[PDB]
């Protein structure tokens, strides 16, 4: 029992019917020395708190509360106070820091000038879960995070927390700067694609500013350059979507490495000419003369990195984020109940499908067919009806009619807010819009079989009790499966690390 | 007709379907269960009576004496619920039981009554339930959660061929009682039956049958059939039954009466069987080879030889046929079987069965149950007898018996609580029938197979568990002979029972601290169902299919409100209208449809009974007289839904909210939200924090009043009357005469709860909502509780919100908040914290709580009174002294230096050391309450006396309030009597009342009446003096404390928390976020009139989440605020009452055939003006969960308030004044502040305290600990290649003891360099491995 | 008291495929993380610990540091030196 309690026969328990822990229990298990104290441990010079967004930050900066930074950097502040005669003994510096005088804040701002910190979010699935940033002291209690790194952390601002660590020695600081800095980890180690790509609001703003309209204010005029276009837009004399001609000068890399410039008149819009002012020299003008979605922006960043290098790519990404946020705010893009426009043919299609189901039910009652064949035919009929409804809804949603310059009528791409959000790639997809404005469709029982009667309603008009109860089966099944699969993906990654731990170039 | 509380502010309802059943009391499940436990039961089926009758009488081994139970009784509690909560004791009642000890003589018929002795004995304390379904245990309110477990009885199952690679099912049956041992039967891939007891070693199924004193012939007769072959002197001519030949082929020539019906090589078909039956073919000649594979039934003995021809259950051969032919045996018995049905399973099991007797089977059972010890016949017999056939170790309860009988298709519902031979035989036969291919297996997740067990049952079970131990002790201590003087009180010790009850009520897994964030939290907690606990499941072994929504959940278990995480699908919420059977099964109400007419009769159906009928939906149109409008209606029939005729409908639903729980019924426009987001919203709605002022939702569902009133957080009038006295802390109601009892002062007094700490360190505070002199009725609300507004639940605030991007500050669920929201304290909360100082007794002398601490300055003692305790109202911060205490430091030897110190600085300094209670670092607040607990016999200080005086004042006040009314009535009677006879008129009322007593009248009945009145006056005075004395005695009683404890002092600090970036906010639709920035007022977007918005929300969060309820709620909130703005504008410029009532009538009449009807012609002008005053901040609106408002109605209400129909306006940028290019959705939303505050999250460390063994930093913010750097972080650092960062993380930051000090010194000196060493945990590991006897060492 | 223990104990040999095959949830997460992503004391600082902490951060020499170590060792809990300088 002393050596290994419970291994042989019965186990000696305590007063509360709990088996006593022996030496083997201290050694093995997930609570033993190896897992709990030797492969990982708690450390000093660390903190944690909730994260918010800082849209003004640069890619290499983070926002650190100064009440945390005062505690984290305490011995550095002691040394700096003693170094300039403010404190003659260690207790004097200790008391000054305890009283929080007005000079300790200057000392603290001096000691963190170039001193990276490590931000970490759990769980750490790949090496981009820990990164290094330069601190900026802020007022408050939350940590501000750059919007372009969230995808690497898989983080969102609805309650997540992060931990912060301070490197101490010169080697650790230089490793943080030269290896783990966010401005070095631009490409993905798994596939090589950029991982600081913009998303959501930036994508929506850049997509909105690079679209064109058939008859917009100030259409058809000739401009001397992008600066004149910006002057016209800011004065209210031209629309952001007006189709104009602009004189553009573009540079191209030479065979020997030089940049050669060429100037020409381009047919473009005001917004594209305005956006051209943040593009670095060396890239063609064809990269902005279109409506820019997520894929186009990713291609633009990748082209910039492959042609020009690292630092221009970082500057370009910061400028892209700023411009996207500004113009997304300026657009006034909102969401309303009238944006989920429902096609007028929905009831006719549903009635036709119901008529077909009724006639096949009559045919089955006549005994001509079996049960499984009737079930399959009903499923096929409902699937075809759902496809027809989806196509009608999408065809109605994606176009609009505008008055031409001469007074005619033309068809153009819609400025519907939901369609703009889905088409650019900022948020949403086709299936979700179908659920919003078409029909939910066929559902499945928990075993997996398909229920014959689908949900013919969408979320704009609302479901009844039966349809909602039917949808709950799939909702809970998906939620339980998601909650379960993580515990085994962890098994997989642990085993993969264990088998290939020591392989080194 | 509206009540007084509701008539002050009427909510406009958009529901259209009439309600035929009121929402029941929401806490019935707890109250009914505990009432069943505690009530007096004439029979012995429920409660304490059943537990007593299940053990007593207790008879000794000799049988000369026994104890008998007569009855029980519960005494009144010593204290009340409020008194128990203040004193920190348990609210309970003492249990008194009448026992009777009887002694019997010897050598006399039956049992001679030698002597009897009856005594009432004390069994202990039983905790009582409050009026709100809680228990006060050690001064804290607790909730016991109901359990959903598996019903007792027999269940049949079959693994779906996954165990064996051949894909063959293995059927099994299991019998589980309410209390006893399980019994399992199972099949094998070789079609062999087997029996398991208590999940132990597998045994053949014949062992049990042989243990029941059965023989092989009897077994074969019970299971198999019999076939009689007759010797007719020619080749064993057979009487053939045609039915035996179905699904078979003839191996010979079948012929009868010269007609060959079946030929050799021709199989017998249905036509052949029909022809044989019609011709009545009996005599059939068969060859000898036909009996080559038959199995004999019984044993035949040759008469001439006297020996045995063959044994039971054996095959036959030609030689055996020859032997039996010459033995004169004209009949042979075989077992009729086949391959398709009637499969041989018993015979093969008999063959594999080793035993062939009765006594050896019991020995084998004993070896299985208790191996490793010599077997005995008596021991095995007793073990088998007590395993299943003893009413002391095996109980199959009433529900278990009912399920057992119904599973086997019996005719009786009631029966014995133990198993018998017939039950086991029937279970075996049913399992064999399932195996043969007839019958179906059971569905274990069906709600007809799962049962609800509440607190009453659990308390009864634990009480019986204690009672059996008491009985065992009594029986051990009764064999001795002392009957002449022994008493029942001496024989029983009431410690085990009380200990078991206390353990169950305080430390069970299902007994928990009540969730007390808001009233909804408590309502949800008390209606919770758990599959876990003692006798349930575990979240690791639960599975995947038990966590799914079942069709039988409809109307009984909410399909939405469940936790997300490990416990998903294991914790459930009761639906609104759900109940339980008398057996513990959930049932739902339905309306009855008779001949196509929907009636008002309500029937409660369970899951089993529900599936036999066709039940229509509640979304079904009806006529005035109650006829279905259409002819095809959607209905559920057998777990599936489809269209049915009008006359094929049996029942109909009663409500459109019958399927959801209470939390889900509070989400407006729920039918437009996705189910996942609805789940998240229901979870987040019950962790909102109450704010300084309550604010009604302004867009609701109609369930707010029920939740507010049934939760018990408000003050509700017990009787009708008039508000006689109102104050911020108490209300006094003068009761109506017709509701008064004879001989009493008709007043009710309500003392309100002011600024009290809750279980989550929040504020509980009640405020009156009635005015002086106004009428009230029974059931009216007099005072609002936390998160309650005029009797309605109010969890958050109404905010003016726009949906647009704003410069990246609402990126990825971030929230932008205006500064006006902060300036108005709309999300400011109050938090209350408790600190305790305990003064104990030591061997060197007792600790003293004193204000004279020798080693502190005068400034640090300014906040302490003369008793050494802080003043009420003091503002304290970290480091301040709350309670001053000193501790003896021993008897130091009087050295000359010590004598000098004592001489110069005094003696008090040299005798004691300071051990005061101080505010922890980083804590601030105001002292609002101090409590002192003193042990009996210890002297009380000044502060305790002051507190006791304050307590006595209130009791004196209440008693005086009653006595004044009583004495005024008596003196009015005295004056009235004095009027008739010698009336002094003004001379009578010139003197005070007491001077009227000292008067004399004529010798008529006037003097007798005056004497009677004076005697009654004196009696009244004496009675109230007795009441006051009893109150004082109860108040000034001492406190029972832990051993070695002298005094306890508790201090309460209150602080206010304002909103700040990092705080978490949410709506009701699953939209949660974190505040990112507080924006100045002139930077916010504003409209044409210059009105800014309060919140800015990102529109990109709507489309992917598919929670469209928030957009509709925003539009409807805009419309409601517009109506309120019209009313407010009408009130500001004083107008006629007629115009106001006309406009309000127009507002209330809007809709499309809504059921609500409001008529202002029956309202007085004062009531109209009061209603208009309450509506000037927006008209509240109700939309039920599946019977809400449509878009057309919302647009009509927008038009009424003169607002745009689309719900979008033009906004202007605050910073530049430029118009946004597109219209923006602007409206009102109900926002909540969640209990995730960034004040409680931020934490940092530089150095601190370390563990003693591992020498590593501690964990947690409360310990000022560090952050864990786990294996995955190490992998990330390895992938980067940062070796020095990892090494410094592993050694000088965690457990390199010398390296820590060197690193700190070097950092202070400005030399950023380390000298790593060996971690201490590796040395600990080396020592631990060496302690196992293994030699591990560091080499070279 | 002693009670029987015969329940099987999971080990590493359970293959990765079998982990995903099982419907049940693991008793303890293999991954070094909690469900959201023996007692020992603690060190206390005495007067002598504080004094030695201040000695460490003072510009002494090796001989002076040894003298200071001896002096601090010779200091009782009332704050007085208990031995003569000899
Ligand atoms: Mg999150």
């Amino acid at each position: 029992a002393l050596l290994d309690n419970g291994r042989r026969g019965r186990a000696i328990t305590g007063s509360n019917k709990r088996p006593l822990k022996s030496l083997a229990d201290m050694i093995k298990g997930k609570q033993g020395r190896f897992r709990q104290n030797l492969l990982g441990k708690r450390v000093d010079y660390s903190g944690r708190s909730v994260i918010t967004v800082g849209p003004y930050l640069r890619l290499h900066q983070c926002g650190l509360p100064k009440k945390m930074a005062l505690e984290l950097f305490k011995p550095f502040i002691y040394g700096k106070l003693e170094l300039r005669g403010l404190a003659t003994t260690i207790k004097a510096a200790k008391k000054m820091v305890e009283r929080e005088e007005a000079v300790v804040w200057d000392i603290l701002d001096e000691v963190i000038r170039e001193h990276p910190v490590l931000l970490n979010r759990a769980p750490t699935l790949h090496r981009l879960g820990i990164q290094a940033f330069e601190p900026v002291l802020i007022e408050g209690k939350a940590i501000q995070l750059h919007p372009l790194v969230c995808a690497a952390y898989n983080a969102d601002f609805d309650g997540d927390q992060m931990a912060v660590h301070v490197p101490l020695t010169l080697e650790a600081q230089l490793e943080a700067r030269a290896l783990m800095m966010s401005t070095n980890n631009i490409l993905s180690p798994a596939n090589g694609e950029p991982i600081i790509v913009p998303s959501q609001d930036v994508v929506l703003g850049l997509y909105y500013m690079t679209r064109d309209c058939v008859n917009a204010k100030g259409e058809g005029m000739v401009l001397t350059g992008p600066k004149e276009a910006e002057r016209l837009y800011r004065s209210g004399l031209a629309s952001l979507h007006a189709r104009v001609k602009v004189r553009i000068t573009e540079y191209e890399k030479d065979a020997n490495g030089e940049l050669v410039a060429k100037t020409s008149l381009k047919d473009t819009t005001v917004g594209r000419a305005i956006l051209w002012m943040i593009v670095p020299k060396g890239l063609p003008y064809s990269i902005v003369n279109q409506a820019l979605g997520k894929k186009a922006i990713s291609k633009m960043l990748n082209t910039c990195y492959r042609i020009l290098g690292l630092k221009p790519t970082v500057i370009f990404a910061d400028q892209i984020m700023y411009t996207g946020f500004a113009y997304a705010a300026r657009s006034g893009a909102s969401v309303g109940i009238d944006d989920m426009v429902i096609p007028e043919k929905k009831h006719e299609i549903i009635s036709e499908a119901e008529a077909e189901v009724a006639e096949i039910q009559e045919q089955f009652q006549s005994g001509l067919v079996t049960a499984g064949e009737r079930y399959n035919k009903v499923i096929d009929i409902w699937a075809a009806a759902n496809d027809r409804v989806s196509k009608a809804m999408m065809d109605n949603l994606q176009t609009e009619t505008v008055i031409n310059r001469d007074g005619q009528e033309e068809k153009q791409v819609s400025f519907n807010s939901i369609y703009m959000m889905a088409d650019s790639g900022a948020r949403g997809s086709a299936a979700q819009i179908r659920q919003l404005a078409g029909m939910r469709g066929l559902m499945a029982k928990p075993d997996g079989s398909i229920i014959e009667t689908p949900i013919t309603a969408n979320f704009r008009e609302g479901l009844n009790v039966l349809q909602y109860f039917i949808s709950t089966h799939g909702a809970r099944k998906g939620l339980a499966d998601t909650a379960l699969k993580t515990a085994n993906s962890g098994y997989l990654t642990r085993r993969l690390v264990d088998v290939a731990q020591d392989l080194v170039v | 007709v509206y009540s007084y509380t509701e008539k002050k502010r009427i909510r406009k309802d958009f529901g259209k379907r009439p309600q035929v059943l009121d929402v029941p009391y929401l806490l019935s499940i707890q109250l009914d269960s505990f009432q069943k436990f505690i009530e007096q039961d004439p029979e012995g089926q429920y409660g304490l009576e059943a537990a007593f009758r299940s053990v007593f009488p207790i008879q000794s081994y000799s049988g000369n004496s026994e104890l008998q139970y007569v009855s029980y009784r519960l005494g009144e509690p010593v204290f009340d619920v409020q008194e128990c909560q203040i004193r920190g004791v348990t609210y309970s009642a003492p249990l008194r039981v009448k026992l009777r000890l009887v002694i019997y003589e010897r050598e006399a018929p039956e049992g001679t009554v030698k002597d009897i002795k009856e005594q009432e004995v004390y069994m202990g304390e039983i905790p009582l339930m409050t009026d709100n379904g809680t228990f006060v245990i050690n001064g804290t309110e607790r909730v016991i959660v109901s359990q959903l477990h598996r019903s007792p009885g027999v269940f049949f199952d079959s693994d779906k061929g996954k165990t064996h690679s051949s894909g063959k099912v293995l059927y099994n049956a299991r019998i589980i009682p309410y209390r006893g041992s399980w019994l399992d039967f199972e099949f094998d891939p070789k079609d062999n039956l087997f029996v398991r007891i208590d999940r132990r070693r597998k045994l053949p199924a014949t062992i049990i049958l042989r243990a029941l004193n059965y023989t092989t012939e009897q077994i074969l007769d019970l299971f198999f059939e019999k076939v009689i072959f007759e010797i007719r002197d020619n080749k064993l001519q057979m009487e053939l039954v045609p039915e035996r030949l179905r699904g078979e082929t003839a191996s010979f020539d079948i012929e009868a009466n010269g007609k060959v019906y079946v030929e050799k090589g021709r199989r017998i078909t249905a036509r052949h069987i029909r022809q044989l039956e019609k011709d009545d073919v009996k005599l059939i000649e068969v060859p000898v080879e036909y009996i080559a594979g038959k199995v004999v039934a019984k044993d035949y003995i040759d008469e001439s030889t006297g020996e045995l021809i063959c044994a039971a259950n054996m095959e036959l051969s030609l030689d055996l046929l020859a032997k039996l032919s010459q033995s004169g045996h004209k009949r042979i018995e075989t077992l009729f079987t086949n391959d398709l049905d009637h499969g041989p399973y018993i015979s093969e099991t008999l063959r594999v069965d080793p035993t062939n007797d009765r006594l050896s089977a019991l020995v084998e059972i004993y070896r299985m149950m208790r191996p490793g010890e010599p077997p005995t016949r008596e021991a095995a017999e007793s073990l088998f007898e007590n395993l299943f056939f003893s009413e002391d170790r095996y109980d199959l309860s009433a529900v278990g018996r009912m399920k057992f009988n119904r599973s086997l298709l019996r005719e009786e519902i009631e029966g014995s609580g133990i198993l018998s031979k017939d039950d086991i035989i029937d279970v075996m036969k049913k399992l064999i029938d399932i195996r043969n291919g007839k019958g179906e297996v059971d569905d274990i997740d069906h709600l007809g197979n799962r049962r609800i067990r509440s607190v009453g049952e659990m308390a009864e079970n634990q009480f019986r568990v204690g009672l059996v131990r008491v009985e065992r002790a009594v029986k051990e201590r009764l064999s001795l002979g002392d009957l002449d003087t022994l008493m029942p009180q001496d024989m029983i010790n009431a410690k085990p029972i009380s200990a078991a009850v206390k353990e169950f009520f305080g430390s069970s897994q299902l007994s928990q601290f009540m969730d007390q964030n808001n009233p909804l939290s408590e309502i949800t907690h008390k209606r919770r169902i758990s599959a876990l606990g003692p006798g349930g499941l575990t979240r690791e072994r639960a599975g995947f299919e038990v966590r799914d929504v079942h069709p039988t959940h409809y109307g009984r278990v909410c399909p939405i409100e469940t936790p997300e995480g490990p416990n998903i699908g294991l914790i459930n919420s009761l639906s609104v209208y759900a109940q339980t059977n008398e057996y513990g099964f959930l049932e739902t109400p339905y309306r009855k449809v008779t001949d196509g007419v929907v009636t008002d009769e309500i029937h409660y159906l369970s899951a089993i009974e529900e599936g036999n009928y066709v039940i229509a939906q509640a979304n079904s149109n009806l006529d005035e007289e109650g006829h279905f409008v259409e002819d095809l209606v959607t209905c559920r029939s057998k777990g599936e839904s489809s269209l049915f005729s009008r006359d094929q409908v049996d029942y109909m639903d009663v409500s459109t909210q019958q399927v959801v729980s209470v939390g889900a019924s509070l989400i407006p426009f729920l039918e437009h939200d996705d189910a996942n987001r609805a789940l998240m919203g229901a979870n987040m709605q019950r962790q909102a924090v109450p704010t300084l002022r309550a604010d009604k939702p302004l867009v609701g569902t109609g369930m707010e009043r029920a939740v507010a009133v049934d939760s018990g957080v408000t003050a509700v009038a017990k009787r009708g009357g008039v508000v006689q006295y109102v104050d911020a802390s108490r209300i006094v109601i003068k009761v109506n005469e017709d509701e008064m009892y004879p001989g009493e002062a008709g007043i009710d007094i309500y003392n309100l709860t002011k600024y009290t700490r809750s279980n989550q360190n929040t504020c509980i505070n009640q405020m009156p909502c009635v005015s002086l002199g106004e009428p009230v009725e029974r059931g009216d609300v007099l005072a609002d509780g936390p998160s309650t507004d005029l009797g309605e639940l109010a969890l958050g605030q109404n905010m003016r919100v726009a949906f647009m991007p704003w410069n990246g500050y609402n990126f990825e669920d971030s929230i932008l908040v205006s500064e006006r929201v902060v300036q108005e304290d709309r999300f400011t909360t109050i938090h209350i914290q408790e600190l305790a100082c305990v003064s104990r007794d030591t061997k060197l002398g007792p600790e003293e709580i004193t204000a004279d601490i020798p080693n502190v300055g005068e400034a640090a003692l300014s906040k302490l009174d003369e008793s050494g305790i802080v003043y009420i109202g003091a503002e304290v911060t970290g480091g301040d002294i709350l309670v001053g205490k000193v501790t003896p430091k021993g008897e130091t030897q009087l050295t000359p230096e010590e004598k000098l110190l004592r001489a110069i600085f005094g003696e008090k300094a040299s005798d004691v050391k300071d051990s005061s209670l101080r505010v922890p670092n980083g804590v601030s607040g105001t002292v609002i309450d101090v409590q002192v607990f003193t042990r009996d016999g210890v002297e009380k200080d000044k502060r305790a006396l002051e507190i006791e005086e304050m307590q006595l004042k209130q009791a004196k006040k209440d008693l005086s309030e009653e006595l004044q009314i009583l004495e005024a009535g008596l003196f009015s009677r005295i004056r009235a009597v004095l009027v008739a006879g010698g009336v002094e008129a003004e001379k009578l009322d010139k003197l005070p009342r007491d001077r009227w007593l000292e008067l004399g009248l004529t010798d008529e009945e006037k003097q007798n009446q005056l004497e009677q009145l004076a005697e009654q006056y004196d009696e009244l005075k004496h009675e109230f003096e007795k009441k006051l004395e009893a109150k004082r005695r109860k108040i000034t009683q001492g406190d029972d404390l832990a051993p070695g404890v002298l005094k306890i002092v508790k201090v309460y600090l209150a602080v206010k928390r304002r909103i700040q970036p990092g705080d978490k906010m949410a709506g009701r639709h699953g939209n949660k976020g974190v505040i990112s920035k507080i924006n100045p007022i002139e930077d916010m977007p504003y409209d044409e009139n210059g009105t800014p918005v309060d919140i800015v929300l990102n529109p990109l969060g709507v489309p992917s989440r598919m929670n469209i309820g928030q957009i509709l709620e925003t539009h409807l909130g805009m419309a409601a605020k517009g109506i309120g703005d019209k009313i407010n504008a009408m009130l500001k410029q004083q107008q006629e009452v007629a115009k106001l009532r006309e406009f309000i009538q127009r507002a209330y009449d809007l809709g499309a055939d809504v059921r609500q009807k409001v008529d202002l012609s029956t309202f007085s002008d004062e009531e109209v003006m009061r209603l208009a005053e309450n509506l000037r901040k927006g008209m509240p609106i109700a939309t039920p969960v599946f019977d809400g408002a449509k878009e057309a109605e919302i647009k009509e209400l927008l038009k009424l308030g003169d607002l745009p129909t689309s719900g979008q306006i033009r906004l202007y940028d605050g910073r530049t004044g430029e118009q946004f290019e597109r219209p923006v959705t602007v409206g009102y939303m109900y926002m909540l502040k969640l209990n995730h505050l960034v004040d409680d999250k931020m934490h940092a460390r530089s150095t601190g305290s370390y563990s003693l063994v591992t020498q590593q930093p501690l964990g947690g913010k409360a310990q000022f600990g560090g952050q864990r750097f786990g294996e995955m972080e190490v992998w990330a650092l390895e992938a980067y290649g940062a070796a020095y960062t990892l090494q410094e993380m592993l050694t000088v930051k965690s457990d390199d003891v010398n390296g820590r000090t060197k690193m700190y010194k070097n950092i202070v000196d400005g030399n950023h360099q380390m000298e790593p060493g060996m971690p201490e945990s590796f040395n600990v590991l080396l020592k631990e491995i060496r302690s196992l006897g293994i030699n591990i060492e560091l080499e070279d | 008291e002693e009670i029987d223990t015969r329940e099987t104990q999971d080990s590493e040999t359970l293959d990765t495929a079998d982990a995903l095959e099982q419907k049940e949830m693991p008793e303890e997460l293999p991954l070094d993380a909690s469900w959201d992503t023996v007692y020992q004391g603690e060190t206390t600082q005495t007067l002598q610990d504080y004094l030695m902490w201040q000695v460490e951060l003072t510009p002494f020499s090796d001989t002076d540091r040894a003298i200071a170590t001896s002096i601090v060792d010779a200091v009782d809990e009332t704050g007085y030196l208990t031995v003569p300088l000899e």
